């Protein structure tokens, strides 16, 4: 049944992601607080996302394609209030940006922009960037932080 | 880093359970998968009537390995002359990062898992899409679907290449149901959907008034 069974029948795959990391991670480096703290904003480091196994003529197509066959989504604990604002571990009062096609990524569910593959490969390219949290009171604290967002991929 | 196997999942009803092989396309670290089912409204079903089992596992770098669909006696409760919609869900979870400042990625794949009873068993290469019926309304389509099964509609177009490439907003029509979309008329419509192996074929259609129905 499905992969168990063998034919001449090609049967298409759901698509895999890797990284330029093993642990899928991108590492913003040391921040400055008292930048931070001041509305300051890190570095835009580059998020790419390879999708492999799968036929990319549906993720803004590849070589054209208008129609949609699977949804894409990221979701993620959020800040108070504010959905495009990945909440971070640690307490260092600091928050999370993705931006995708110019538009930020909100973790809420909400269907995201199946448009930023990059014209001519098989890799999604987005932006991320810490910045103080924009939750009442935030207030940037130095120390370690991570966070973890889920990357959603539904076929129809 | 994980990976499934297929992009839409049949259950043979007359079966009691499958199996769908997933993957660690990873070569360095060990990742943890986790599968679940959902019902027809994406609603996390815990005890049944589908159940997947193991709900967490780890995959050590390259790993093969696999999750099991089985059923509970109440799969009995579904009925059994049409297809009844559920939802499989893989979601991988990464190793902890040894780096500080860091952000994850976790892949959580969602596909379709139909079940389909024994009373409406398939063929290896069966087609009943080609049953479909195209009834022309006022600014468009109503897309008849007179089978037992879920059909997915992709496109819909004057000649084959425009169903195929043309923009289209997939709808899913339920057993004998109906869904209306907005289209231009053609004297020759020309209609694509997902088959069980995730393959996309296109049906060329010949109207008769405002009653379509696929060319013999």
């Amino acid at each position: 049944q499905g992969k168990v069974t063998f034919n001449n029948t090609v049967v298409d795959a759901p698509c895999s992601i890797s990284q330029k990391s093993a642990d899928q991670s991108i590492d913003f480096g040391q921040l400055s607080k008292s930048f931070l703290e001041a509305g300051g904003v890190s570095k835009p480091m580059d998020l790419d996302i390879e999708l492999v196994n799968c036929d990319i003529t549906a993720f803004k197509g590849g070589n054209g394609a208008k129609k949609g066959t699977v949804k894409l989504a990221f979701t993620g604990p959020i800040v108070n209030g504010h959905s495009d604002e990945l909440d971070t571990n640690g307490g260092t009062g600091t928050a999370i940006v993705v931006q995708g096609a110019g538009k930020n990524v909100v973790f809420d569910g909400s269907e995201g922009d199946a448009n930023t593959l990059k014209d001519g490969e098989n890799v999604l390219h987005y932006t991320a960037v810490v910045k103080k949290s924009s939750a009442v009171g935030a207030a940037v604290t130095e120390g370690a932080f991570s966070a973890v967002a889920n990357f959603n991929l539904t076929y129809q | 880093a994980v990976s499934l196997d297929r992009t839409r999942a049949v259950f043979d009803g007359s079966e009691k359970s499958m199996t769908l092989d997933i993957s660690n396309d990873n070569k360095q670290l060990p990742y943890l998968a986790q599968a679940w089912i959902e019902n027809e409204n994406q609603e996390k079903i815990i005890t049944g009537p589908v159940i997947a089992t193991p709900p967490v596992q780890r995959l050590e770098p390259g790993a093969k390995s696999m999750v099991r669909l089985s059923t509970t006696p109440d799969i009995s409760k579904l009925p059994q002359d049409r297809e009844s919609l559920f939802y499989f869900n893989l979601r991988e979870i990464p190793p902890r990062s040894e780096k500080a400042n860091v952000l994850q990625i976790a892949l959580q794949t969602k596909i379709k898992l139909f079940y389909r009873p024994a009373a409406i068993k398939t063929r290896p290469n069966e087609v009943w899409q080609d049953q479909l019926i195209l009834n022309k309304v006022s600014g468009g389509y109503r897309i008849e679907n007179p089978t037992p099964y879920y059909v997915t509609v992709i496109g819909l177009g004057g000649s084959e290449k425009q169903a195929e490439e043309g923009e289209f907003e997939t709808v899913m029509l339920s057993p004998r149901s109906e869904q209306t979309v907005k289209s231009a008329n053609y004297n020759t419509p020309y209609l694509s959907y997902i088959n069980d192996y995730g393959g996309r074929p296109v049906l060329s259609f010949i109207c008769n008034g405002s009653r379509c129905s696929v060319k013999k």
